[PDB]
């Protein structure tokens, strides 16, 4: 809407383009860089007693 | 002919009776612990940390896949909700 050179400009942060510098908040840290725990509050209680939380993967 | 148990034998079973007790409780302590770990992974699930990383990806993977990708890659302007209580981000920032 602001323009085509606008768009493009916006979008570019490094002149140099053959690093690959992905955006994050904040860089994970326990469990060797990793999300022990890739659900929500609820889904992790529940999930530690009740059935049906764990779709398994096989 | 009196075929009667060791003295110190008889001595050290009179605490049997409170070891066997003992035992039962804490082998119903033991098995609910087991019972309730093993009853919603239908297994024993290895702690997380137990895992090399590579296999900490690859367990984690799927419930990525199914919490975040598709959430994020079937996003509308107009599925969120209204209110503050959406999903929380993967890494709290
Ligand atoms: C009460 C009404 C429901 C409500 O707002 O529940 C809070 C909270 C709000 O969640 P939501 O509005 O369903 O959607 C938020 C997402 O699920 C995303 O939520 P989340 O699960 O990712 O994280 C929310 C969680 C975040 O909690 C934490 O971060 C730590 C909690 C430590 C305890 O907050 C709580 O558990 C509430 C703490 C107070 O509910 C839940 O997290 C689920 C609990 C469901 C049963 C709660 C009891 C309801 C009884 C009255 C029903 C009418
Ligand atoms: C609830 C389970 C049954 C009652 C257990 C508590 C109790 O008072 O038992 C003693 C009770 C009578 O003993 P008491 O008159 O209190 O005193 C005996 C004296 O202290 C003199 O001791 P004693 O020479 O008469 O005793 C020999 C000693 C021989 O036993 C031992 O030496 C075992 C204890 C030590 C093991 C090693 C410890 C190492 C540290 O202890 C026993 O014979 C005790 C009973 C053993 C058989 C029944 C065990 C059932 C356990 C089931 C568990 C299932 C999973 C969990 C749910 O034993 C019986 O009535 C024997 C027949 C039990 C039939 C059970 C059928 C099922
Ligand atoms: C009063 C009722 C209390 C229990 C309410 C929930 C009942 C139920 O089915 O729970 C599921 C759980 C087990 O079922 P579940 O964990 O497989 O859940 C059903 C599966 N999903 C969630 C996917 C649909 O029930 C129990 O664990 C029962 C334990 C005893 C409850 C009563 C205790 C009374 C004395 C204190």
């Amino acid at each position: 809407v602001h323009g085509e050179e606008y768009a493009q400009k916006m979008q570019k942060r490094f002149h140099q383009t053959d690093i690959w510098a992905p955006f994050r908040h904040r860089y994970a840290y326990m469990y060797n860089s990793s999300n022990k725990n890739v659900k929500d509050y609820k889904q992790v209680t529940l999930s530690r007693y009740i059935n049906g939380f764990d779709k398994f993967n096989v | 002919v009196n075929t009667a148990y060791p003295t110190p034998l008889k001595t050290i079973l009179k605490t049997t009776p409170a070891f066997v007790v003992y035992f039962v409780f804490g082998l119903g302590f033991s098995t609910v612990i087991y019972d309730v770990v093993y009853h919603p992974k239908d297994r024993i699930e290895r702690f997380y940390f137990r895992s090399s990383k590579f296999e900490r990806l690859s367990r984690k993977r799927d419930e990525k896949l199914r919490h975040y990708f598709k959430p994020a890659i079937e996003w509308q302007p107009w599925y969120n909700t209204s209110t503050n209580n959406n999903t929380r981000p993967l890494l709290r920032y």
